[PDB]
């Protein structure tokens, strides 16, 4: 039971106010701003399914 | 007739392209929905354990 609670607590902590989604001004090509991992993974999952 | 055909072909090509765009958007949308759907299915199994 303790093992399970610890697992769900870890998920709650990870959920807390996280993932800065910068509005990619489309024109601003250059700033190497690094896409949050969640966004990249979701996009890729969605793209793969689209293709 | 040739002139007309040319005109029609041109119109069609334009329409096809527009259609492809619409299709692409709808498929993107479907892809997103299916991801979410799978998410719900996965979530119910863990509640059963």
């Amino acid at each position: 039971i303790q093992y399970r609670c610890e697992q769900l607590q870890e998920i709650r902590r990870a959920s807390q106010r996280e993932v800065m989604f910068s509005a990619v001004d489309p024109d601003l090509s250059s700033s190497t701003f690094l896409e949050p991992e969640v966004l990249r993974d979701v996009r890729e999952v969605c793209k793969l399914r689209f293709k | 007739v040739k002139g007309d055909y040319d005109l029609q072909m041109a119109h069609q090509t334009s329409c096809s392209s527009r259609q492809d765009l619409v299709c692409d958007h709808l498929m993107k949308q479907k892809a997103s929905f299916e991801l979410l759907q799978l998410g719900y299915e996965l979530e119910l199994r863990k509640h059963r354990d």
